[PDB]
């Protein structure tokens, strides 16, 4: 056989959020939105480095940026949506034999698992990741198709139970297997204090003298997009010495460890990929692992 | 003395450190470091570490620490009450730059700005190397870094859990 | 409503297409305006050109 992957084999992303929108409300409360801005402190000047006669000139545009709660409230409302689209497995780059092979050998996976695991990544709300420690009670309401789901207090890590996000995985199912999209209405609420220091997406920082660079939407603490899609791709726990979840990738390389949790013992996309193709029959939960990737979208031609 | 484990569970979410300081700062302001309640950490190297350990003679309960960080029951971990006959205590050391004292001297000596500009010309910018927690303060609304050093035990404490004089 | 791939038979299609064939097979010129409504969301990503 030796099907070759073509050189530009592309794929595209399923799942897609948007930007989440800090506001304030309160808790009995929940009609008085109030918009969270951002605002200046002073610091600029003295760049202060030991010696380093070279970046000691270093010209000043700064002022740090920072974000807090109204003092007349004490409850967060963040919002996002989220768009999840069917045909996942178009290669808009190649698509020569190769991709649909790659479709005949992944047509027997669970989209059950992946969806379940999907929404409740959203009811626990892994999204938040600095906002959720500290938190008094959080409230997650999915509006999927006209349908106000109010989660509460479910684990993060431990993938636990329930009939309601089981109900929601269904209809994500569906879009997965076949072609379809659907959006549900994501609302947290969060009580969490009058001043309370919220936390927005912090921004990327060059070569310069800043420390605080927050990442706004038109003068409004907001999250970025990428950051919210990462927080449902927390579902890896088929790797090697497989603990906590991890964020599906390729090559599993999480760059804040710089570790290789797939690339190591052939469970990387490419080998199990290539296995497939050619014929080797795989495991369900590393065939999977190849699906979530492809959902995922990205380059996995060369 | 005495003493019970606060532990900082896996936090893929944020840093370690950041989670011992929300505790230190919720140890705090809810109490707990009356006179008598310290933290010392079996794990101080580079960082603070992620175990925390209250030491109380009279010892420290968990009912009342499991309640005081209930903000925090998502990422810690409360060990049972052991004992042990000496714990490292740590103190706070702070760390003076210019400023500081270009404002204690023309408000002490009388002189001119530039006079105690001039006389703190050629000194001052200590900075300390010392492993660290990143601590909110409420009295006066800014953040700061309490520099923690190993030091000889004292009777009494702070209310931040370390040494006083 | 219209099927993307599968040409089905619509009348006011062929009523544009009459004028447009006239057009194409002697002389003269046609111009035609399209203005396209997509409903998609709150803060949907859109699709410029690439360069």
């Amino acid at each position: 056989t030796k099907l070759k992957a073509p050189a530009v084999l592309a794929y595209s992303r399923k799942i897609n959020p948007t930007n989440a929108l800090m506001f304030a409300v309160n808790w009995s409360d929940r009609d008085n939105t109030t918009a969270v801005m951002v605002g200046t402190k002073t610091v600029a000047g003295t760049q202060s480095v030991r010696g380093n006669p070279n970046d000691a000139d270093k010209g000043n545009i700064q002022t740090v940026n920072f974000a807090n709660l109204p003092h007349n409230k004490n409850t967060l409302l963040v919002k996002y949506n989220v768009k999840f689209v069917g045909d996942v497995f178009k290669a808009e780059l190649g698509g020569g034999e190769y991709s649909n092979t790659l479709q005949t050998a992944l047509e027997n996976t669970d989209f059950g698992t992946l969806a379940y695991r999907y929404v409740y990544n959203i009811a626990a709300g892994r999204t938040l990741w600095r906002n959720r420690v500290g938190a008094e009670s959080i409230e997650t309401v999915i509006t999927v198709n006209d349908q106000t789901f109010t989660f509460s207090d479910l684990l993060v890590n431990e993938f636990d139970e329930d009939v309601d996000v089981a109900e929601i995985a269904d209809m994500v199912a569906g879009v997965l297997s076949g072609e379809g999209f659907v959006t549900l209405k994501v609302e947290h609420y969060m009580l969490l204090g009058e001043g309370s220091e919220v936390f927005p997406s912090q921004e990327f920082v060059e070569n310069s003298k800043l420390s605080k660079q927050l990442f706004d939407l038109n003068g409004q603490a907001a999250m970025h997009d990428q950051k919210i899609g990462n927080a449902i791709r927390t579902i890896d726990t088929w790797y090697e010495d497989a603990t906590t979840p991890i964020a599906v990738e390729p090559y599993g390389s999480v760059v804040r460890n710089g570790v290789a949790y797939r690339a190591g013992n052939k469970t990387d996309l490419f080998t199990l990929m290539d296995g497939a193709v050619n014929g080797k029959s795989l495991t369900e939960e590393d065939q999977m692992f190849v699906t979530a990737n492809l959902i995922r979208g990205g380059v996995f031609g060369g | 003395y005495n003493t019970i484990s606060i532990t900082v569970v896996d936090a893929d979410d944020v840093g370690v450190n950041f989670v011992v300081s929300k505790v230190l700062s919720t140890l705090h302001n809810k109490g707990i470091f009356n006179g008598e309640v310290g933290v010392t950490f079996p794990r101080m190297d580079k960082n603070v570490g992620d175990i925390i350990t209250l030491f109380s003679k009279t010892g420290v309960d968990r009912k009342v620490l499991t309640s005081t960080l209930n903000t925090l029951t998502d990422f810690i971990h409360i060990g049972k009450p052991k004992e042990a006959d000496k714990v490292k205590t740590y103190r706070k050391v702070d760390t003076k730059s210019k400023g500081k004292l270009i404002r204690r001297c023309i408000k002490r000596k009388g002189v001119s700005a530039e006079t105690a500009e001039s006389l703190y010309g050629n000194y001052k910018g200590e900075k300390c190397k010392l492993p660290y927690i990143v601590v909110n303060s409420k009295s006066t609304g800014q953040r700061f870094s309490m520099f923690l050093e190993e030091c000889e035990n004292s009777e009494k404490f702070n209310s931040y859990g370390l040494c006083i004089v």
